[PDB]
RNA sequence: UUUUUGUUUGCUAAUGUAAAAGAGAAAUUAUAUAUGUACCGGUACAUAAAUAAUCCUAUCACCUUUUUCGUGGCUAGCUGUGAGCUAGGCAAUAGUUCUUUAACAACAAAAAAGAGCACAAACUGUAGACGACUUU
RNA sequence: GCUGGGUUUAGACCGUCGUGAGACAGGUUAGUUUUACCCUACUGAUGAAUUUUAUUAUAUAUAUACAUAUAGUA
RNA sequence: GUCAUCUAAUUAGUGACGCGCAUGAAUGGAUUAACGAGAUUCCCACUGUCCCUACUUGCUAUCUAGCGAAACCACAGCCA
RNA sequence: AGCGUACCAACAACCGCAUCAGGUCUCCAAGGUUAACAGCCUCUGGUUAAAUAGAAAAAAGUAGGUAAGGGAAGUCGGCAA
RNA sequence: UUACCGAUACCAAGCCAUAAAAAGAAGAAAAAAUUUUUUUUUAGAAUCUUUUUAUGAGUAGAAAAUCGUGGGGUUUGUGUUGAAGCGAAAUACGUGAGUUUUCGUGGAACAUCUCCCUAGUGCAGAUCUUGGUGGAAGUAGCAACUAUUCAAAU
RNA sequence: AUUUUAAAAUUAUUUGAAUUUUUCUUCUUAUAAUUUAAGUUGUUUCUAUACAGUACUUUCUUAACCCACUCGUCUUGAAACACGGACCAAGGAGUCUAGCAAAUGUGCAAGUGUAUAUGAUUCUUUAAACAUUUUACGCAUAAUUAAUG
RNA sequence: UAAAGCUAAAUAUAUGUAGGAGACCGAUAGCAAACAAGUACCGUGAGGGAAAGAUGAAAUAGUACUCAGGAAUGAGCAAUUAAAUAGUACCUGAAAUCGUUAAGAUGGAACGGAUUAAGAGAGAAAACAAGUAAAGAGGGGAAU
């Protein structure tokens, strides 16, 4: 169903899993669009998996906002942190998965100085 | 070993690397054993070796006969897998020895983890039909055995509600 | 059986309900008639005839004072319970609702009180692939 | 399940047809019948489990489903 | 195919008959003793071929100890 | 002078994909019964092993036996016996 | 004769895309505090932004926008305070391919979305190839060669 | 950041009319306010005086109501008693060159392309890049005819 | 100027050796062959023709010793290592498949979609508290 939280509307919380991904191991859940005659999914018979479609898309205005209402920005370095000094209420930092612990700590510190939210501050904490 | 132990001081482990016994029979034996005092398990094994008590084949029960001793485990099928049993007995003995070497009482030891994994098959050749070579492989096993010594929120409104409920009850 | 608290190494305290909010209701029988009652299926007289469109059962808290009547226990009195009458004026306040935590059943702990079979094994053979059965 | 006599392989003979190889809805004879250990079905053979499950009553004329029922063997 | 014959009964067999769809003379024709793991029918003997199945023996199957494959397999597996 | 000389010759030493009831050339050749180097049994020599044992002794199978009275009535056909 | 139920059709409203259409090269608003501080923003990216309306089936096919993989030039970075990978995930983002992140393993490399350049560039099928692994299944079976048994030894 | 304006409407006034004589009677002269304009804001709780809990989010898990036939494939038509597929991992298929074409980009444009090859103060990259002698040829600028033309 | 001949240069090279290269391939790729590869093995023969790399920095650290074992192996209070679930089948160790544990479900399939539900995990970056004050631990920047 629909998942209103704030003004943030999500139309389809459920992932669209590949047809029959649940039937053969060799078929991953990653959406693939079925082709060929007699698909059932293509044909949209009641009771099957749904086909992702453009109707499902989120309002242009709230799109890439997370539950926080801030667009997520990936941060590898202090230099990168800096573009968001004038944007602390609109973008929220995520520190790159590959950052070493000291560097991560430094980044976190910087974020606090800036008043910018960190979505993954706790890595290696 | 596979089990979550926490304190290995009250535990005694024993392993069998690549046993020349069938995986299924051995598995069954292990199942039969599981959750038992070590000595009792040993006794059971001995009995099975001497064809007095059977091990119940419940999982791999395809074609296994229909013994008299199976009534003991509420089952109908059961067998006396000799070589496998012997192997298991040996491992049990080893475990016991290990325990002794530490400081665990053998009377209070229970088998908490009796795992049988299947090892890599020993390849042999069988000859069939119209000049056809087929695999005549064995089903070897690893056996892992572990013995072990065995002996918010308040909320003011919520609180008020609770009180009211209590009053009502009274 | 009663009471109390709980069920907020694989374990060694322990939860689940397709359905509680009064889940209230025992003639029978006919459907172009029934039911009683009283005599000898018959006769006479009642009675239901939108029959659950009804009837029953609810809220009288309190404790104390003046009691009456019913039921249950023990040897006319005592006690407990239920119902009425009379006197005292007394209490609940949660700040506007967020289920009315109120039922049933199971348990687990705490205290309290009371008070052997079977399989196997050997044997059998009225049986039988093996179980099983029949035996001892 | 079988049998394989015929039909419908390769051998062969005859008749007709075809220059011929061959043809015949013409005749005649000789010509390998593979696998269940799977699932179900059936026939027999054991056999646990079964409280949202049961109950045609029980109990001393009155009661009671706002009730009984443990389980294990036999 | 008609008459015989064989049978209680014969689309078989044998002996005849013959305007023979379409027999026939080294495409050899007709006849043949002996021979044939040749094709066909009948008779005698003989028998579980059968009436009509029964009992029995080894070896398997069966259960156990040991070992231990494969074809096949979308998922699977009750019916009207 | 040189070269060959072990051992196997199938039973697991060879060829059959294998320690596979198959195949593979030659010589020697005992007593009994007998026409017989047949078949049956024995001596010399050789084994007592064969990709398994044990227990039960159903069906079914397979290699056999035996069946009263009938005697091919079975079946394509006396196939099999 | 009414009443009602009843579609992804219809209507009303939102949002998504597509198509078209309007239209576009300068400025303080409010709240909270106590007249001054604090809190938010203070827009102008032409395939872009704002708004408007209509529309949305689809095999063969065509096109566009994206997404990912191996390498290259460029750009600015991450690594033994642990890279790639792998396994599980995640109040995660995307309609989706995916992307990103956390924990665990791992023990050495790894990116580029800044632009675009190149390719042996994306798999569920081919009685696909190779390697592995199952159910069948502890099942079929281990039945030619007449046959073994007792004691002892190692 | 001026079409959340202008008007409509409404409220209390102010001037003039009207026949529908009317505490919503209408126009209209002027002024303030308001919303019926000019797409929902307010009040009171609660979460909660919490850092995660049994609440709240979300992943998984079964249930339950309703629905749902093996995908790929050739086919008028496949769930088919049509074929392929036991399962999994990796590999696995419109490519490259020659010439032509249109499309579009770019440079130049009656021209254009420096072909081979030379030259250099070019030499890790340098097998590229640069340079083109102090009327080459291609295609195009003219067509047409079997043809001398 | 035939019926006689010779002759360097530019030009070609998938063979051999030796150098140097790559916007090449990265152990099912690349030669068939990264390794005792034209090797093992198969075919009477002409011929056919594989699979197979990686422990660690260092085996001049390759498992000492003790206990149980016939032995393999196992275990350790022991031992090399940074690391032995790096133990020589040794880097990473996916999937199928299987084992252990737990939870759950189960009247002739299972799975699935839509929508909840109860569980069981997870979580705080919207899912309350800016600032102010007292005093600790730090860090800065500036003024002179
Ligand atoms: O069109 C103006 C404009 C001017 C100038 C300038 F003159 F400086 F080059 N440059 C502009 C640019 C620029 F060219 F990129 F600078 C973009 C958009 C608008 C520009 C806009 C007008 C609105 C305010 C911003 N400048
Ligand atoms: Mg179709
Ligand atoms: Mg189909
Ligand atoms: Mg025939
Ligand atoms: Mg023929
Ligand atoms: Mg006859
Ligand atoms: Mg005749
Ligand atoms: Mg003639
Ligand atoms: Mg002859
Ligand atoms: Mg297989
Ligand atoms: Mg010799
Ligand atoms: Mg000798
Ligand atoms: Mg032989
Ligand atoms: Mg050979
Ligand atoms: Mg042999
Ligand atoms: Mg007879
Ligand atoms: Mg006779
Ligand atoms: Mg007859
Ligand atoms: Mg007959
Ligand atoms: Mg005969
Ligand atoms: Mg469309
Ligand atoms: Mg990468
Ligand atoms: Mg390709
Ligand atoms: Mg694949
Ligand atoms: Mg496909
Ligand atoms: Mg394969
Ligand atoms: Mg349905
Ligand atoms: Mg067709
Ligand atoms: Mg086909
Ligand atoms: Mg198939
Ligand atoms: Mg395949
Ligand atoms: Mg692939
Ligand atoms: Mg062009
Ligand atoms: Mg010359
Ligand atoms: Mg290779
Ligand atoms: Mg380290
Ligand atoms: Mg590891
Ligand atoms: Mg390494
Ligand atoms: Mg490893």
């Amino acid at each position: 169903a629909v998942k209103k939280v704030g003004k943030i509307i999500k139309k389809r919380t459920k992932k669209f899993t590949r047809f029959q991904s649940n039937r053969f191991m060799r078929v991953k859940p990653a959406w693939r669009k079925p082709r060929g005659i007699d698909c059932r999914v293509r044909r949209r018979y009641k009771g099957t998996n749904l086909m992702p479609s453009i109707g499902y898309g989120s309002n242009k205005k709230t799109k890439f906002l997370l539950p926080n209402n801030k667009y997520k920005y990936v941060v590898k370095n202090v230099k990168e942190m800096e573009p968001l000094i004038m944007n602390h209420t609109k973008y929220c930092v995520q520190i790159a998965h590959n950052v070493s612990s000291k560097k991560r700590k430094q980044i976190i510190e910087r974020a606090k100085q800036m008043n910018v939210s960190v979505i993954n501050a706790k890595a290696r904490l | 070993y596979a089990k979550k132990i926490r304190n290995l001081g009250k535990c005694a482990k024993g392993a069998g690397v690549d046993l020349r016994v069938h995986f299924k029979n051995t598995y069954e034996a292990a199942r039969a054993i599981r959750r038992m005092k070590l000595l009792e398990a040993k006794k059971y094994l001995n009995d099975v070796i001497e064809k007095k008590r059977c091990v119940p084949f419940r999982k791999y029960n395809g074609g296994v006969g229909r013994t008299n001793q199976a009534k003991e485990f509420n089952h109908t099928q059961g067998r006396w897998p000799a070589k496998s049993c012997k192997f298991l007995l040996n491992i049990l003995d080893n475990v016991q020895a290990n325990a002794e070497s530490r400081n665990l009482d053998v009377s209070k030891l229970r088998l908490i983890h009796v795992m049988v994994n299947k090892a890599r098959p020993g390849r042999r050749r069988t000859y069939k039909a119209h000049g056809r070579i087929n695999p005549f492989m064995s089903s070897p096993c690893h056996i892992q055995i572990i013995a072990r010594e065995i002996n918010i929120s308040n909320q003011n409104r919520l609180k008020n509600k609770s009180v009211k409920k209590q009053q009502t009850v009274q």
